[PDB]
């Protein structure tokens, strides 16, 4: 039993018609002081799978080195480590998974949400939730913390079911990802303006872009509003 | 919360950020921390929203009262409002308010009322969570008598930092002067202060 | 709990669901969570519902008779003044969380104010448990100068995204717009999103089926 | 302090026909307010004509699931590719759910499928292990309501013969599968209106002889 | 140690064709010990009817407590209180012990005499209104009355059939909980007659 | 105070109280009468908190023999109890309850029936043909299911509490020093003074 | 819960309830709480349904190594003294459990031992356990005497549960008979209470209190 | 378990025992005999928490009856003691200890004395005239201080232990279904059958 | 407590205040923050004294053996080893620790190692009690590539501001230099550093 101390706030991401898009700000939070501006919470496993890590960040260490040290043990013995035998994000998951559930069953977890995106050997998409209980599940959109409860209604007007995944292209999930990352520095008092987004697709493989920032942000109403009630000027 | 009042040579500036919080979620990202208790005696507010208001609404009432009957009102009888309101009833508000208010007779006078009760009178004062982080800067770059735009710089890049590194501050950058002129309402977006 | 409400051109509008729950469990499919202050000043409501209900009747009744007093038309600020007022005093005992909105003399307003008896100024507000679903839509696609036609959109879609994402929230969507110089339409059943479907079997019992073991004719006139 | 369990929702429901078993779950995940998942499944296919859910704390749930569907491998292996019967793998589900009676897999579990004379079984258990032979049961937060629905409608309860005073009970009949899947899916409407945590989609596994076979459908979103 | 769950029961109203229903079980307990098998939990007031589960103190308090409040009502007003009424009455007589509620789970059922309209409503301890076409539930045993009423009831049911359809509802319920049954009392309500019947269940 | 039963038969009440009065180590009385005659055909018996029990019962007392003088008239039992149980709910919302739980056992002269009434200190009626408080009850009213009829003599239900008072004393952990017990009927309230 | 045991003349009767509880919930009105470990043998079960089930199973297989092991039937004594020990390491950990363990044996003729999670260890003629125990107490205390025909004291022993069954809240659903002698257990048959409990009242002329 | 008394007299010891055995509510039996014979002329009276105190004595009845068949000989009263003392007090600092209160009266074949030991569940040891355990000692214990002589019979150690029950019948709270009395001397133990 | 390590052209520079509390006693008003874990590769101590000079001790002992086997260890696995004992012990131990190191390969850098155990490479960082008062300072005047004597004025006046307003720090500002040419330590006095 810990708690956590330098902190990352929402992961969100989506599925549409040929893979999965993920995103996560670069803010490592201490309580309400808004310490570590560079922090980067997407991390690539190979060239088909992204973990995006929200919550504990000594934690999320420690897991982004259990996944580099996954790739290494995969080389190992392994003529098709880059082939047949490469990791997939269902493995990568499982893998995640288990060490999750355990560590919360010797009460002692890693205080995190996990999100695993990635396209499989046969072009499938994957996307899988996994936190500190153990707890997973999958749903063509997912997110973490605030993302949840402020990303999710917004992703699911767009994939509402998962008959609306091949009528989604790669431009209007990246949109509905964007605008979502906009809602939540608006709203989360522990999110940043800075963020990494991560696109995997079946075709064009891995794209993952860094320093992007929230934009087209709507401020003019805030001039005209004035006071608590009955103040006009 | 990242609230300051300033004075300066022709009178005295309020300055505020517009973010108010539940928890980690900002209810209010437009929010008006600069409120009107007198023609040219204003406050920032910082703690408890429903206590500060209650207790602006009650010295707004107060001064209303003591205008009909004495006249303008002094910015040290503001703060003396405030600080009584506070103090007697220190064991249920949680409320740290920074009075400001331009007299012709006085120029500009700057009160700070932290949680006990306790009045201070200074140059300029600084409060809410996110002035912590800006206690090294102020200090180091306020000078007394400044001009306006001087004194608009100082809180622009003063509570441009405070927003920085606090959580429970950002939004708009709200500011209200305070002069013989009259009173006049600036505001600051995110595209403007956070390139500084 | 999803109530919100936002301006537009000339005009505010509130919108709500008709959700009421008891632990887990629903307790109401069919509840009016928009209040009647004045004929032109409504209240959404959110929180403990016995509350949010008696503190807007309270008000409501009070607006009454100082109109009457003062023979003009009710201004928000004044049901605003006395619910933040009222509810400051309990010290947030009396749970209720309400966004107010109406027409007066002075214009169009829209208030929230919280159980403590803070109250806040807005363009687009909401509150209750599917204040987040709601505030994403409202983030996302409100703007100046809305007409009616896409305010009343906004606000219904706002609304749903409480409906659909938030346990809290469900049924239908209530909606009522108060618009500069016309009268105010409460716009109940707004949208029926969530009609039961047909059940498969009709569980109509063969009379006789109970076993009973007295009768009689209860007398419930007089004399 | 930590708290290691926590609470996914859902309702379960387990059948017993005459020559057939049905278990039936929503697809819906939660966590407090917040709806994780529409379509996640709870009821799995076991191998062996053996169908199972663990609804309560979806980790210790899938743990369990998991665990048994091991089971069944392992027991293959050990004795040369014998089937597992529903009563030995309900004592099986008993000892791998007391193992854990200091710190419990925090569920409700069932398991349908046939016994060894192709009569339909239904098993039931509480967390720590403790279990039973039923026709009917349902299982997780809208249980309270579904339950007293299964007496009435399964098993004839409080029903009598009309004019008979109240002295003939309503004489038990098994069910054909039809009328089952009717009572299931108006069950779950039924708890979907009045239960929160109840809804999006509704899967129901059949087991008969044939094997296991399922359908699909919609629940209310809200 | 919980006020609403000391002495068990349940209330369950329905509305049909141009009638109403309410029924109640009899039992009253301390906790495990079963006492009384003729705690009746409905009053009537005129052709007002009430139900209330909850503290039994509290039942039998709030019932002289309407009772004194709708004699001196129709004193007043020379007519006896409808239904629509008696519910605002009840949610003010309720909401002014905000803060030292009495632990009750209240029912109004009733035709209004005037419009012939079928009415029922519950509410909370402290008044909040639910005003439901179908049903409504409350007790020890509440959860089980909404799945047994949600499944069973169909709209516009005649009296003999609404008859049973809720004496199951009721039934059933109070069959899978330990702090209800031990007898049982259905009011079938019309226009200008109201029948009576006690149901024969198992008393365990 | 420990235990106290009632039984309604044919054409009486009779109510069985302990006579143990224990402080905590020590039994400090074995002859204790747990009862107050309130009206000549209405008798209460009590148990519950030290000290509160004889309080609310002599209160209780003086009320009824208030009420008796001024009208010249004895209350029903009914009403007596409606009272009491008043009195009582009352009581539970106070600063400091009445932690007492009282049987009421009148013979109603006007309808010539015997009437056993059963409230706790909350404020709980009920009319009972039969009844007891605290833990008593645990033990006695399966006897009294088994054994009970409507129409029993006064005898038949004194054998009948004998059973009862010896299920006690076999089954209950504490010595409550035996039971005086106290008949009403029609011609007012007598001591049975060997049990 | 409601169980009972007790000795007589013509052997040992043993009745039990069927209800399961969890709160107020009624989690089942179908219940075992009889376990049949042999021919010979019987355990009652109140308390902790996993904890008696699990428990009272792997008794009937430690009773069977003794009886592979020595040749010869385990005695009452023996296999009471088994599970008493074994509850007894668990001591503080928080199962919760109270049985009899019934049989007859040559050696030692009708025997009954109450057994609980506590640790406790009686041999005794009359035992009654669970939440509605004292209701079973009343009824059974009152018309026991040694010598009842055994169609009178099944009788009573089903009186007896039905009696708690009415006025135990966590107690109900049927009642199991069982009757021990010299050559071993036999059934007496399932009883519904709703059924029983009207023909009961009928016959007997007992349940006055009750609207019939 | 509630009460255990024991007294020395001139030419034997005199332990007395309660019959009840009460789980919560109920009193499950009145016939429990809460000793152990460790050996031929020394007898160990219990009395602790459930399970505890038959796990305890038999354990201990168990390791004396070893050392006898080991040694083909009786260990002394005082041996006795020490042993038991030595298992409570390793007991006291354990995980889960043994909350169990003996007396162990025996007869010293070699001294000719009879010899009465009073330990508790913390392992203290006290050789006395008389002892008691629980609540007993506070009623007892006068009693005794008045009435007990060193070279009293049996007989009168009997009727002094009556006196002692007797008291402790009229003035404890709890029914503790009367005493197995016991009787420690040169020809062994045995049980007094009627008391 | 105040602490600070910043990077320059040169190299990097550790700085410290020197007051050791307990509670408001000042149980050491001459401390020494900076510890030498290697010849070049230093590190700045905040939290449990007991905990960060364990810690700090332990370092110094596997940089020791390092060296014997494999050569100079570089700062970033200096950093690897003190992070490795205060994630591991992360429910036992309250330490932050900055480590700080100049090679010839890297120049100078910094690693900051808060509570929780991550780590975190940064150009400059801040830690302890006083270092809230000074984020808005030292971001406004920080930049890369700093002479000695700029970043010397850097420190000491930004830990000057740290000390004014946190009663936790104070005495003198300890600093330890850190380039090719060797290690320097230097020492300022509140006569000097607070008239700044
Ligand atoms: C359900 C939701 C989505 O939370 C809404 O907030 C809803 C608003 C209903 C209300 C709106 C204005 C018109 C009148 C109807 N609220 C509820 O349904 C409310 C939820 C709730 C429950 C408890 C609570 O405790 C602090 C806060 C909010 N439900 C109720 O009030 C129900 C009917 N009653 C209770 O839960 C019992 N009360 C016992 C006394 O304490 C208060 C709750
Ligand atoms: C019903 C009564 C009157 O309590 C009986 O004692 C009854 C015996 C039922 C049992 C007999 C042997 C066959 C299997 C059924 N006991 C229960 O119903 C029991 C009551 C209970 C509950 C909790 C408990 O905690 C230590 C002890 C006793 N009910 C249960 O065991 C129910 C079915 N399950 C639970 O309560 C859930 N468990 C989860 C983990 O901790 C243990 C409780
Ligand atoms: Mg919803
Ligand atoms: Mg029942
Ligand atoms: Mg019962
Ligand atoms: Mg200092």
């Amino acid at each position: 039993t810990q708690q956590p101390i330098v902190t990352g706030t929402s992961v969100i991401s989506m599925k549409y018609d040929n893979g999965v898009i993920i995103a996560a700000d670069n803010l490592g939070s201490y309580g309400s002081l808004l310490r570590f501006n560079g922090v980067e919470r997407l991390i690539p496993v190979g060239d088909n799978t992204v973990v995006g890590i929200s919550g504990d960040i000594s934690d999320m260490q420690h897991i982004e080195r259990l996944l580099k040290d996954l790739v290494t043990e995969n080389a190992y013995d392994n003529p098709l480590a880059d082939a047949e035998e490469a990791l997939e994000p269902s493995y990568i998951f499982e893998y995640l998974a288990t060490v999750m559930y355990q560590r919360r069953s010797k009460m002692n977890p890693l205080w995190n949400a996990i999100i695993v995106a990635g396209v499989q050997s046969n072009g499938d998409q994957f996307l899988r939730y996994v936190n500190l209980l153990g707890v997973t599940y999958s749903s063509p959109t997912l997110a973490t913390g605030f993302g949840a409860h402020m990303a999710n209604p917004l992703l699911r007007k767009v994939v509402d079911r998962e008959s609306d995944i091949p009528k989604t292209t790669v431009q209007v999930a990246e949109e509905a990802i964007v605008n979502a990352m906009r809602v939540l520095y608006y709203r989360d008092a522990r999110s940043s303006r800075n963020f990494s987004l991560a696109i995997i697709d079946k075709n064009t493989g891995l794209t993952f872009k860094k320093n992007l920032q929230v934009e087209n942000m709507k401020w003019d109403f805030a001039k005209d509003i004035k006071g608590y009630g009955t103040q006009k000027i | 919360t990242s609230i300051m009042a300033v004075t300066f040579k022709d009178g005295v500036i309020l300055g505020a950020d517009s973010r108010t919080t539940t928890g980690a979620y900002i209810a209010n990202r437009v929010t008006d921390k600069l409120t009107r208790v007198h023609d040219k005696i204003w406050c920032c507010r910082s703690g408890s929203a429903a206590d500060t208001q209650a207790i602006a609404d009650i010295v707004q009432y107060h001064l209303e009262l003591y205008t009909s009957q004495y006249g303008t009102p002094s910015t040290e009888t503001a703060a003396s409002v405030f600080k009584e309101l506070c103090y007697e009833n220190k064991d249920n508000l949680t409320a740290g308010i920074i009075v400001a208010g331009y007299d012709d007779k006085n120029k500009g006078e700057v009160y700070t009322i932290p949680l006990g009760g306790s009045v201070h009178k200074l140059p300029y004062a600084i409060a809410g969570s996110g002035s912590t982080f800006i206690y090294g800067y102020c200090d180091k770059n306020f000078r007394e008598n400044m001009s306006k735009e001087e004194t608009v710089d100082f809180i622009k890049h003063s509570l441009s930092q405070a927003i920085k590194w606090d959580g429970s501050s950002g939004g708009v950058i709200r500011m209200v002067v305070l002069t013989a002129a009259g009173v006049e309402r600036l505001i600051f977006y995110p595209d403007e202060y956070e390139q500084l | 709990t999803t109530i919100a409400g936002l301006v537009f051109q000339d005009g505010v509008i509130l919108g709500a669901d008709t959700r009421a729950t008891n632990d887990s469990v629903v307790a109401d499919k069919s509840c009016e969570k928009i209040h009647f202050i004045a004929p032109k000043i409504y209240c959404c409501g959110a929180g403990v519902a016995a509350d949010a209900e008696a503190v807007t009747q309270l008000i409501g009744s009070n607006i009454e008779l100082h109109s009457l007093y003062t023979s003009r038309e009710p201004r928000v600020v004044s049901a605003l003044q006395m619910l933040k007022q009222h509810l400051f005093k309990y010290q947030g005992h009396i749970g209720a969380y309400l966004i107010v909105a109406g027409v007066d003399p002075t214009g169009s307003h829209l208030f929230s104010i919280h159980a403590h008896g803070s109250t806040d100024v807005g363009y687009y507000l909401s509150l209750g448990s599917g204040s987040l679903a709601a505030m994403a839509v409202l983030e996302s696609h409100w703007k100046q100068d809305l007409t009616k036609e896409e305010a009343i959109k906004l606000a219904s879609d706002a609304i749903q995204a409480g409906i659909w994402n938030d346990l809290g929230s469900g049924s239908n969507v209530d909606v009522c717009v108060m618009e500069i110089g016309k009268d105010a339409e409460y716009l109940r059943n707004y949208l029926t999103p969530n009609v039961r479907e047909e059940k498969q079997k009709s569980y109509k019992f063969p009379r006789g089926t109970t076993a009973v073991l007295k009768e009689s004719i209860v007398n419930i006139c007089d004399i | 302090q930590f708290n290691p369990y926590g609470d996914n929702g859902g309702t379960i429901l387990g059948i017993a026909g005459e020559d057939f078993a049905v278990l039936a779950g929503d697809t819906r995940n939660i966590t407090d307010y917040s709806i994780n998942s529409r379509y996640e499944p709870k009821v799995f296919d076991c191998g062996d004509n053996i169908v199972m859910s663990a609804n309560g704390f979806a980790a210790d749930g899938d743990a369990l699931v998991k665990r048994f569907k091991n089971s069944v491998k392992w027991y293959h292996f050990d004795h040369n590719d014998k089937k597992l019967s529903i009563n030995s793998a309900a004592r099986n589900i008993q000892h791998l759910l007391y193992g854990k009676r200091f710190f419990p897999y925090y569920v409700h579990t069932i398991i349908a499928g046939l016994d060894e004379d192709g009569k339909g079984a239904v098993y039931s258990f509480d967390p720590v292990g403790s279990y039973e032979r039923e026709q009917c049961r349902a299982g997780g937060a809208a249980a309270s309501l579904i339950m007293p629905f299964l007496d009435n409608q399964v098993n004839f309860k409080n029903q009598y013969e009309p004019g008979t005073n109240g002295k003939v009970k309503k004489p038990l009949k098994y069910l054909s599968v039809e009328e089952v899947i009717k009572l299931v899916r108006d069950s779950f409407t039924s708890a979907t209106e009045r239960h929160i945590q109840v809804g999006d989609g509704l899967e129901i596994l059949i087991v008969t002889k044939d094997g296991v076979r399922k359908e699909f459908y919609e629940l209310k979103r809200d | 140690s919980d006020p609403s769950s000391i002495n068990g029961g349940i209330v369950v109203a329905m509305t049909g064709k141009d009638c109403v229903a309410i029924a109640c079980d009899l039992r009253l307990g301390s906790q495990s010990l079963g006492v009384s098998n003729k705690f009746e939990k409905i009053f009537h007031y005129g052709h007002v009817f009430l139900g209330i589960t909850g503290l039994a103190t509290d039942v039998t308090t709030l019932n002289e407590m309407f009772r004194y409040k709708t004699n001196l009502y129709k004193l007043k007003e020379e007519r006896a209180i409808e239904p629509e009424t008696f519910t605002q009455l009840v949610s003010s007589s309720l909401y002014e012990r905000r803060f030292g509620p009495y632990f009750v789970g209240p029912v109004v059922a009733g035709i209004n005499s005037k419009s012939g309209k079928p009415f029922i409503a519950g509410f909370d301890l402290i008044g909040c209104i639910d005003e439901a076409k179908d049903f409504i539930v409350s007790g020890t045993a509440s959860d089980q009355l909404f799945g047994m009423c949600e499944s069973l009831y169909e709209p516009n049911l005649e009296p003999e059939d609404l008859f049973e359809t809720i004496s199951q509802a009721l039934l059933n319920a109070a069959d899978r909980d330990a702090l209800s049954g031990w007898g049982a009392v259905v009011y079938i309500i019309k226009k200008d007659e109201v029948v009576k019947r006690y149901l024969k269940m198992r008393q365990d | 105070m420990d235990i106290i039963l009632g039984i309604r038969v044919q054409d009486s009440v009779i109510l069985a109280s302990s006579k143990a009065v224990t402080r905590g180590i020590s039994v400090l009385k074995d002859s204790d009468d747990k009862t107050r005659q309130l009206s000549p055909h209405t008798l209460m018996s009590f148990a519950g908190e030290a000290g509160d029990t004889v309080q609310f019962a002599e209160y209780i007392q003086a009320n009824i023999q208030l009420y008796s003088i001024r009208e010249d008239y004895e209350l029903s039992p009914q009403a007596v109890s409606s009272f009491v149980r008043q009195e009582l709910a009352k009581s539970i919302r106070s600063r400091r309850p009445y932690q007492v739980n009282v049987l009421i056992g009148g013979y109603d002269k006007k309808k010539n029936k015997p009437e056993l009434y059963q409230i706790d200190y909350l404020g709980t009626k009920v009319e009972l043909p039969y009844g007891a408080h605290g833990y008593s009850g645990f033990y006695t009213f399966s006897l009294l299911d088994h054994h009970y009829r409507p129409d029993m003599t006064t005898e038949e239900g004194l054998d009948l509490l004998k059973l009862c008072v010896q299920e006690l004393e076999k089954r209950m952990p504490m010595d409550f020093k035996g039971v005086i017990v106290k008949i009403v009927d029609k011609d007012g309230i007598r001591q049975v003074d060997d049990f | 819960t409601t169980t009972l045991a007790f000795r007589f003349q013509g052997g040992i009767i043993v009745a039990v309830d069927s209800r399961a509880t969890a709160g107020n919930w009624v989690a089942s009105q179908t219940v075992k709480k009889v376990i049949e470990i042999n021919p010979f043998l019987l355990g009652t079960m109140a308390g902790g349904a996993a904890d008696c089930q699990f428990w009272e199973t792997w008794l009937g297989s430690q009773c069977r190594l003794h009886e592979l092991r020595e040749k010869e039937r385990i005695s009452v004594a023996a296999a009471s003294k088994i599970l008493s020990n074994l509850v007894y390491q668990y001591k503080g950990a928080g199962l919760s459990m109270g049985t009899m363990i019934c049989g007859y044996t040559r050696k030692e003729g009708p025997t009954i031992y109450y057994v609980d999670s506590d640790g406790t260890r009686l041999k005794g003629d009359i035992f009654c356990v669970g939440s509605g125990q004292t209701f079973a107490y009343g009824v059974l205390d009152s018309n026991y005497k040694w010598d009842l025909s055994v169609e009178d004291a099944l009788y009573l022993g089903k009186r007896s549960i039905l009696a708690a069954a009415h006025r135990d809240a966590y107690s109900g659903g049927s009642v199991n008979l069982y009757h021990v002698t010299e050559d071993g257990w036999i059934y007496h048959g399932n009883h519904d209470v709703g059924e029983l409990f009207w023909k009961v009242k009928e016959e007997e002329g007992s349940f006055n209190n009750v609207i019939g």
